[PDB]
């Protein structure tokens, strides 16, 4: 049901396999695990300083 | 040829402090008239083999307190701090003996959690507790003012108005102790 | 001989009293005016370690002899540096104590007369205190 | 806590008290006041 | 003229309703004049005991009437007592039970909508018997030692279920329809917090409590009749939570036979809306629609 | 640092005690500078008194 | 006979002047300026709640509020104006004039009175940090009913920060009537005999035994509360009696509250009638008298509030309710007495003193109105209730507080409040407040029920909630000049070198000076009467005021 | 001062009429019988005024008159020391802080913010109690 | 309407208090009119001192005229 809210990235648009995503776990600020999921929200949260 | 101020501060508060005991009365008569005939309801078994004793110490608590203040009106400041440390240690044996009583009547299954009972007993008997120990550390302040400076009329008052306080705590209990060990 | 509603107290003090809406205090300037002349007599006095008065009222014939009169009101007045003024008789008169001689004010006072002289010719009596106030107190150093 | 000392030692480690004190004052004072 | 008197209390469509407005009227009269006789003396001596150009001297310095203030503790005292006797006159009238009700109602609030059932009804004239109570739910919620006299405070036994039930849904206003003339018996009870239970056009309402046997509460009202036919706006009277404001419901009042019809339409499995429809009446809420569920215009 | 710790046993959002150490980091040494300051020559003011008067 | 003065008084003191005396005063008179600052400040935010629940009311459906945020806005706004704002100003103005008007130095405990402020101010604040969490603030209303109150019902934090706070502040209160009882009955000074004392120094000491029976009930339903929602404790819960034992133990408190922050008011106003009037107060002994008997009776009738739960004893409480009426009444006959032939002024005290006569009137005849249980059977939990508790309370503690702002101003700070922004701000004040809660009787009665967040186009209620809602604005910015005329009238306002710049003061305040000094008093006069500052300073009127006494 | 302590006793006999009626008018024709709450708070508001008025009662039968209770006193009859009166403290603010640390905690059910609450409490109140009574530093 | 409700809500609260402040604020405080020169000076004699620094031989002087 939340597959029209996608928003794609340029170069990106086929990274997917149907509604199955894949994100590298390692947080682009400072390479902390950021893997605190949300998925209502559908927000990934850092532990380490927040992003 | 004055009033003591200090006193008759301690008085008015007194007995606005005995408007919160008449809440927890007012929870307590209010969750017996609901009892439903079985009051203590299972599985409450309280005993007076140890209530009785506690009351007793408490009660004599207040002639051991009573002694002090003598003393200290005729400004003898050695046998206020003896009858006032009988008096600490009589009302510390109190709370202890009530802590006893609690942890017994916790393994057979009253506890606040457990049923309205269990809720008006505890809160009404806890926060008496909780006035004891305050009382106690009462206590514990004035007899280390006595030993900061020369004994003072001053000195003698506050002595006298955490007396009053002590009584206060001891009539209490005995209301307590009368509507939940024998008007059942 | 005391006014309307005004006592005199077990301590000498005297209780006053003022009708309902009227003001205890009623000098014919405005307040921020009075305020600012309040500041150049406090930051003038401070900055010269003398004490800057004023006077408005009669001053009489002489003038001077009365003005010498008027300074021994001024509180610690060895110390004082009064200015007084008619508007009547048109006068203008500074007055100072032993402790300031010697100290700048013989050059300062006649500038302050002169200062209290130009605005008094607009009709400005209030700005030529504030003026000469503040010329004068400059003018004297705290010795 | 609970018991007096005789009268005469509480008045003799009083005034030694009270004298070791005002000698203590002393001492810094006149090194004030010399120096 | 008796609407502007009565500052917006309905006329009513009970006869308890009527008693209660026209004391209403009556004590609105009665505290219009005394307002009016003090607002007088206050207005009085502002216009023409103000301090003069030409008085020197102060005014007498009076401070004690004594007569005067006897008299003035009499009369209020005198008013008191006569509107405490009509007082209680009027609400022994509103709070008077009849052990023949003609239609007894279930009334239960919840967080927050309403359910309405039909526990019983008898015609006084015996064109109309039935027996709605559903015993067989009551004894599935007993839940038991217990906190409380051995139960558990889930324990909801003391709710009432029938066979014929009006339940009340954020998208449907619950409509509870009820016969014209009949005396008419409200027992109500809350799944969980305290309602309130008020149709305007009775003059009355009751707050809706959980267990009210034992925190001693009277949940059971009667209505002598309800003297004319139509649809009738109830609100919740008592703060609940959020949805407080929008677990309204409807009253509808028709004819007896129609109210026969609709009972049998009930029964033959018809929901409310349709047997509503099967009596020529419609099928939803006409003084109230349902609240929209965003939850608010900037979502 | 310990904003997620706070956040979660304070009851706060974490995105606003983010807000509030963002904020605070300019306002919060401001508003404790000028007391400070004005707290310090009150306590000058208080010697000062015991010198003229006495205790 | 020239005595030299500064031009003008001192704007504001040095650098330093303030702030060490604020966190270390045991000055009553700083004290009560510190109170009366601070609740201020708590009466603009319950205000601006009350803006923004006014303006989501002006139109049927939800414009920028939700249900929750509406709910949590009532909630706050009662309890702030009631517990925030009045009854700790009632202490603030007890703080400004009691001990001067007993003639005493001090009070009985000043530490215990600076811990009673502070307690105030942490515990307030404590109740209204429910904002700062994701939840909210407490969203069951100020009267907190059970079981809507419970862990299972209002899980947030708010609610438990609200439970805590209201204890804090509570204890706060209770010291100060403690605090007040002592300094009353040990600290007057020679020849003020309890029957010499002023109107107001009896009603606050009638309010502080009020005060000592109230708070303390209330703290022990509070911590039954919190035993229930955090330990769970079966005090409140339905099977076992609770809802009605938390009614009855709340209302205990509630209505002997809402008399707490009426008596000291009453008393203002009947320090202000006088002086005004220059006359002395009407029926002296009778108002002692009838302040007695509305304390007496304020405890016997909290069950008028629980009428329609079906489950008091009607009767008792109605006719209790019905005697209370006959004091209050003495009070507004005393009052048009002492204003009956005399030689009226109006200046801002007297303007809003008045204000009160008239707007109290119709709230005290709206609440006999409620007084019979069947008429508060159809206007219970609706508007009618509404405007009448903000027809009774604006009365008393906003003119009246008023009153007592405009008139001991110069007192505590040497400086006159202006009289042309006063009228504006009076006129204001009485406008706006007549425009926003008149019509809410009529839509109470009509049928649109109490702590609404919303209604429909289709109820009839919108026109008049939009009258409310604009009456509702000119009430707030019936603020502005009121604020500004303190902010200018502190630093810049008329300078008062007189002891009693109202000219007829009776009351031992207006026998010293404007500040009065440290400790009060630098000399007392021979105490006679209750009006010995009148005799100080009229003393050929004393004979005069023997032999007229009596019609 | 024995107008002071006929104010109490008047509260009390008005109290104590209260309760009395309103137990035996709930006891009968009230549902449930007596009212447990009211009665409970009707009797204890008695007690308070009790306690106070015997309290002042006692004091006013020691001592005769002060000079507050004198109708035709003189201001100076009144000459002479009054007691001490604290004149200056930052204990209270400071009392009130670690309640209000407490306060929180329970309110947040921390249990290790009432701990550090009820020990904040004990040093301050200890502060407050000691403030004009600790003697000089000795070395 | 809606366009009406907010502009009776934001515009009666404004027209009002300038009506109200323009009957209030226009009219003459009791603060005494400025002493004009040309006017006789009819005032009690004033005399002002600073009040620093914090706590009878003459000096000498000056005079003038205008
Ligand atoms: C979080 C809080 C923690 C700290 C935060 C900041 C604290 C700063 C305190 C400080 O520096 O001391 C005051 C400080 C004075 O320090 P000082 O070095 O002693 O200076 C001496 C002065 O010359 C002044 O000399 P003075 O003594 O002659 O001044 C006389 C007069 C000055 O009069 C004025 O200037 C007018 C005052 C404003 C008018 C009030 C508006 C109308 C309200 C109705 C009043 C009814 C009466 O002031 C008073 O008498 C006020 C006394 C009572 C004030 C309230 C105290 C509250 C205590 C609780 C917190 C602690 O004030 C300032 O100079 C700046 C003002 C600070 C900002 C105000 C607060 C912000 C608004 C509320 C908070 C909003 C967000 C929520
Ligand atoms: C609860 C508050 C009880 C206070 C009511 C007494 C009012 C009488 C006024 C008076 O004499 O004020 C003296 C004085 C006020 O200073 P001031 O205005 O300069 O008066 C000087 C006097 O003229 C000269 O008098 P003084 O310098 O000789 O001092 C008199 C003082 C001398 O008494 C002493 O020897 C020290 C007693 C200090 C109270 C102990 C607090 C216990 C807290 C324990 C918390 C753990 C539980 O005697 C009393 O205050 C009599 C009261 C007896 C204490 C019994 C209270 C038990 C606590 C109940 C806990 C629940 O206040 C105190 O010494 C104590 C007040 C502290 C308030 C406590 C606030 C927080 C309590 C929260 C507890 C819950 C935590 C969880
Ligand atoms: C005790 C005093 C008191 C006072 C003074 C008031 C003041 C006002 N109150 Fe009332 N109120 C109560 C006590 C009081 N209140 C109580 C006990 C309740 C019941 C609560 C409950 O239901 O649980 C209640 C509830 C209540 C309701 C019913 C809400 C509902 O049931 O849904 C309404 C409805 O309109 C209302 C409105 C007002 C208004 C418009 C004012 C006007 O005075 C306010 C306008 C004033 C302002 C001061 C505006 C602010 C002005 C500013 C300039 C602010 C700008 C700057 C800042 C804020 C920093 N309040
Ligand atoms: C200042 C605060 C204040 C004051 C003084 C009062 C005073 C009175 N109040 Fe009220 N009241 C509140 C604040 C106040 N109240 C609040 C905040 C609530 C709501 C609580 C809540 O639910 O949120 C409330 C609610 C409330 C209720 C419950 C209504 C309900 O919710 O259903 C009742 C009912 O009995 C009541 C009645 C009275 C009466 C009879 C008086 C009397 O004391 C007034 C007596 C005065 C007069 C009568 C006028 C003067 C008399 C004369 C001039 C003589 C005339 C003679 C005759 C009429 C015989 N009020
Ligand atoms: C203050 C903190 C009070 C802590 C209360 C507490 O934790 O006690 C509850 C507990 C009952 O827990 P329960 O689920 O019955 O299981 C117990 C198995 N041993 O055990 C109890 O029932 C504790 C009994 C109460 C202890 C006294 C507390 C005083 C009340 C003042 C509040
Ligand atoms: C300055 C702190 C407060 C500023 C923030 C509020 C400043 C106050 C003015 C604007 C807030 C309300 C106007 C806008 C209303 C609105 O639509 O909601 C906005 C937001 C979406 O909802 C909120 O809930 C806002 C927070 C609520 C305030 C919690 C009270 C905090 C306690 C403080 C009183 C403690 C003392 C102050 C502490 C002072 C500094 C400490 C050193
Ligand atoms: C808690 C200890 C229990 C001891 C049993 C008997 C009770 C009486 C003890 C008397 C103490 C005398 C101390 C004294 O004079 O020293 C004083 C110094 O102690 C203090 O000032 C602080 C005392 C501790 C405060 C209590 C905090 C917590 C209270 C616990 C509540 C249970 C005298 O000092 P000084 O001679 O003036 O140098
Ligand atoms: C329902 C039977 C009546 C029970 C009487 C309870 C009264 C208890 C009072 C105790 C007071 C003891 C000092
Ligand atoms: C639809 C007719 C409305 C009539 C309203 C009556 C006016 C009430 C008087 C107001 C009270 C004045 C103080
Ligand atoms: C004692 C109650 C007085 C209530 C008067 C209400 C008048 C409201 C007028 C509005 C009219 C709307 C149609
Ligand atoms: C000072 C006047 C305040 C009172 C305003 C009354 C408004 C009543 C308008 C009724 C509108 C008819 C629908
Ligand atoms: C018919 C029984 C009612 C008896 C009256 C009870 C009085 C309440 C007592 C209060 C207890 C204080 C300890
Ligand atoms: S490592 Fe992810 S936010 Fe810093
Ligand atoms: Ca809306
Ligand atoms: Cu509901
Ligand atoms: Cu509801
Ligand atoms: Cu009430
Ligand atoms: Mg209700």
């Amino acid at each position: 049901a939340d597959m029209h809210r996608v928003i794609k990235r340029k170069g990106q648009e086929s990274f997917n396999f149907g509604e199955l995503f894949a994100y590298t776990k390692v947080c682009s600020h400072l390479g902390c695990p950021s893997s605190l999921y949300e998925q209502q929200t559908y927000r990934i949260l850092c532990p380490c300083h927040q992003s | 040829n004055r009033p003591n101020m200090v006193s008759v501060g301690t008085i008015v508060w007194l007995s606005s402090e005995l408007m919160f005991f008449a809440g927890l009365f007012a929870m307590y008569f209010t969750a017996r008239a609901q009892a439903g005939g079985a009051w203590p309801p299972e599985p409450t078994e309280l005993n007076l083999a140890l209530a009785v004793p506690v009351t007793l110490v408490l009660i004599a608590s207040s002639f051991t307190c009573q002694m002090g203040v003598f003393a200290a009106e005729r400004g003898d400041v050695f046998g206020l701090r003896r009858w006032y440390v009988i008096t600490f240690l009589m009302g510390l044996f109190f709370v202890l003996g009530q802590g006893y009583e609690y942890i017994h009547l916790v393994e057979h299954g009253t506890t606040i959690p457990g049923s309205a009972y269990g809720s008006v007993f505890y809160l009404a008997t806890g926060f008496h507790g909780l006035h004891v120990i305050g009382g106690l550390v009462a206590f514990v302040l004035l007899l280390a003012r006595t030993k900061m400076s020369k004994f003072t009329p001053a000195q003698a008052t506050a002595a006298i108005v955490v007396s009053y306080y002590w009584h206060f705590v001891d009539i209490v209990w005995i209301a307590l102790f009368a509507t939940i060990y024998f008007v059942r | 001989d005391l006014p309307y509603g005004s006592a005199l107290t077990s301590s000498g003090r005297i209780s006053a009293v003022t009708e309902p809406g009227e003001l205890s205090v009623h000098y014919p300037f405005p307040t921020m005016d009075l305020v600012v002349l309040d500041d150049a007599l406090k930051y003038g006095s401070r900055a010269a370690k003398a004490r800057f008065a004023v006077y408005i009222g009669p001053l009489g014939a002489d003038t001077a002899a009365t003005a010498r009169e008027i300074l021994a009101n001024v509180p610690t007045p060895e110390n004082a540096v009064l200015l007084a003024v008619s508007p009547d008789q048109r006068a203008i008169e500074v007055v100072y104590g032993a402790d300031v001689k010697g100290r700048g004010i013989e050059s300062a006072a006649p500038l302050g007369v002169s200062a209290a002289a130009a605005s008094f010719k607009e009709g400005n009596l209030i700005d030529g205190l504030i003026s000469a106030v503040r010329v004068m107190s400059a003018g004297v150093s705290p010795a | 806590f609970l018991f007096p000392d005789p009268a005469v030692e509480h008045e003799a480690l009083t005034e030694a008290a009270h004298a070791s004190e005002h000698k203590s004052l002393t001492a810094l004072k006149e090194h004030q006041d010399r120096i | 003229w008796s609407d502007a008197l009565a500052l917006g209390w309905p006329t009513g469509i009970t006869p308890e309703a009527k008693l209660n407005r026209e004391l209403w009227i009556g004590s609105v009269i009665a505290s219009f004049a005394v307002g009016a006789i003090v607002w007088g003396l206050i207005f009085w001596t502002s216009a023409f005991h103000r301090k003069k150009a030409t008085d020197t001297e102060l005014p007498r310095q009076f401070g004690y009437n004594m007569p005067l203030e006897l008299t003035l503790t009499v009369i209020p005292f005198l008013i008191i007592s006569v509107l405490f006797y009509f007082t209680v006159v009027v609400q022994e009238r509103m709070m008077h039970k009849d052990p023949n009700p003609e239609v007894v109602i279930d009334v239960t609030a919840f967080q927050w909508n309403w359910k309405f059932g039909y526990q019983k009804i008898a015609f006084a004239d015996g064109s109309f018997d039935y027996d709605g109570a559903d015993p067989e739910r009551k004894e599935a919620m007993t839940s038991r030692v217990g906190p409380i006299r051995g139960m558990t405070p889930e324990d909801r036994t003391y709710l009432n279920f029938d066979k014929i039930e009006t339940l009340g849904t954020s998208s449907e206003i619950p409509v509870l329809v009820l016969p014209a003339g009949k005396r008419i018996e409200f027992v109500l009870n809350s799944a969980d917090v305290i309602h309130g239970f008020w149709v305007p056009e009775f003059l009355f309402k009751r707050d809706v409590l959980p267990e009210p046997k034992a925190n001693n509460s009277d949940n059971v009202f009667q209505v002598s009749e309800i003297q004319q036919t139509g649809a009738f706006v109830g609100r919740c009277t008592e703060m609940c939570g959020t949805f407080h404001a929008m677990m309204n419901f409807e009253v509808r009042v028709v004819e007896p036979n129609d109210f026969k019809a609709y009972i049998d339409q009930r029964n033959a499995g018809k929901t409310n809306a349709e047997a509503l429809a099967a009596i020529n009446q419609p099928p939803l809420a006409i003084t109230t629609e349902p609240f929209e569920s965003r939850r608010g215009e900037l979502v | 640092c310990m904003n997620d710790i706070i956040a979660l046993k304070f009851h706060i959002s974490l995105n606003a005690t983010t807000w509030i150490g963002r904020i605070g980091m300019v306002v919060l040494p401001a508003i404790v500078y000028f007391v400070a300051y004005r707290w310090a020559i009150s306590l000058q003011r208080s010697d000062r008194e015991v010198l003229e008067h006495g205790v | 006979e020239l005595e030299a003065r500064r031009p003008f008084p001192e704007r504001m003191g040095p650098k330093g002047n303030l702030i060490y005396k604020l966190i270390t005063t045991t000055d009553h008179k700083l004290i009560g300026i510190m109170y009366c600052v601070v609740c201020f400040a708590f009466f603009l935010v319950g205000g601006l709640m009350a803006l923004f629940m006014r303006t989501e009311l002006a139109m049927p459906g939800l414009q920028f509020l939700s249900n929750e945020q509406f709910n949590q806005l009532f909630t706050m706004h009662g309890t702030v104006m009631l517990l925030f704002y009045a009854t700790p100003i009632v202490f603030g103005f007890a703080n400004l004039v009691l001990p001067l008007q007993i003639g005493a130095p001090d009070v009985a405990f000043p530490r215990l009175n600076a811990l009673s402020f502070w307690l105030f101010l942490f515990g307030a604040l404590i109740a209204i940090a429910g904002f700062i969490t994701p939840g909210g603030a407490a969203d069951f209303g100020w009267t907190a009913y059970s079981p809507l109150t419970d862990a299972i019902h209002s899980p947030g934090a708010g609610g438990d920060l609200w439970i805590m706070g209201l204890a804090v502040g509570g204890l706060g209160t209770i010291l100060g009537g403690v605090n007040m009882i002592t300094t009353v009955v040990c600290m007057r000074a020679p020849g003020m005999t309890m029957f010499r004392m002023p109107i107001f120094t009896w009603n606050i000491l009638v309010t502080s035994i009020l005060v000592l029976i109230a708070f303390p009930i209330l703290t022990a339903a509070l911590f039954g509360l919190a035993a229930d929602r955090h330990l769970g404790a079966h005090i409140y819960d339905p099977a076992n009696g609770g809802v009605l034992l938390w009614q009855h133990l709340f209302w205990f408190f509630g209505h002997p509250e809402v008399y707490i922050i009426a008596l000291p008011f009453f008393g203002i106003v009947s320090e202000i009638f006088p002086v005004f009037s220059r006359k002395p107060i009407f029926g002296y002994t009778t108002l002692i008298y009838a302040t007695l008997a509305i304390a007496a009776l304020s405890v016997a009738v909290w069950a008028h509030h629980m009428y329609a739960t079906g489950a008091v004893l009607l009767p008792f409480f109605s006719f209790m309710t019905f005697l209370i009426a006959v004091p209050t009444g003495i009070k507004f006959f005393n009052w048009i007495g002492t204003m009956w032939k005399g030689q009226l002024t109006f200046e801002t005290p007297m303007l809003f003193s008045v204000g009160f006569l008239i707007t109290f009137l119709l709230g005290g005849l709206s609440g006999v109105l409620l007084a019979s249980p069947p008429l508060d059977f159809h206007v219970t939990d609706s508007y009618f209730v509404i405007a009448h508790f903000h027809y009774v309370l604006f009365g008393t503690i906003v003119f009246a507080t008023y009153a007592g702002i405009y008139f001991w101003f110069p007192k505590m700070t040497g400086r006159l409040l202006d009289e042309r922004l006063g009228k504006l701000h009076f006129w204001l004040t009485f406008i706006g407040f007549h425009t926003t809660f008149l019509v809410q009787h009529w839509l109470g009665d009509e049928g649109m029920p109490r702590r609404y967040a919303d209604y429909l186009p289709t109820d009839g209620f919108t026109t008049l909630n939009v009258i409310s809602t604009v009456g509702a604005f000119i009430l707030g910015v019936s603020m502005l000049p009121f604020v500004w005329n303190v902010f200018k009238s502190w630093r810049y306002g008329e300078p008062v070198t007189v002891d009693d710049p109202w000219g007829y003061g009776n009351s031992l305040e207006w026998a010293t000076s404007c500040p009065p000094p440290r400790h009060n008093f630098t000399e007392l006069p021979r105490i006679r009467s209750e009006r010995p500052a009148f005799e100080l300073h009229y003393p050929h009127m004393v004979e005069r005021m023997r032999a007229e006494a009596h019609v | 001062m024995h107008i002071e302590a006929r104010l109490f006793e008047i509260l009390t006999a008005f109290f104590a009429l209260a309760a009395v009626v309103y137990a035996v008018l709930t006891a009968m024709f009230a549902t449930g019988g007596v009212e447990w709450a009211g009665t409970t708070a009707l009797v204890l508001t008695t007690g308070l005024t009790l306690i106070t008025g015997t309290f002042f009662r006692f004091v006013a039968r020691r001592l005769d008159t002060r000079p507050e209770d004198y109708e035709d006193a003189e201001i100076s009859d009144g000459a002479g020391e009054l007691g001490f009166f604290a004149p200056h403290s930052w204990w209270p603010i400071l009392i009130s802080l670690s309640f209000s640390t407490a306060a929180v905690g329970a309110a947040l059910w921390l249990p290790w913010l009432i701990a550090a609450g009820v020990a904040f409490v004990i040093t301050s109140v200890c502060g407050l109690v000691f403030e004009y009574y600790w003697g000089p530093e000795k070395h | 309407s809606t366009a009406l409700t907010h502009g009776l809500i934001g515009g009666v609260p404004l027209v009002l208090f300038a009506v109200l402040a323009l009957i209030f604020l226009t009219r003459k405080g009791p603060h005494p009119d400025t002493y004009k020169m040309s006017d006789p000076w009819t005032h009690a004699p004033i005399l002002w001192a600073a009040e620093e620094p914090r706590e009878v031989v003459i000096g000498g002087g000056a005079s003038g005229k205008w």
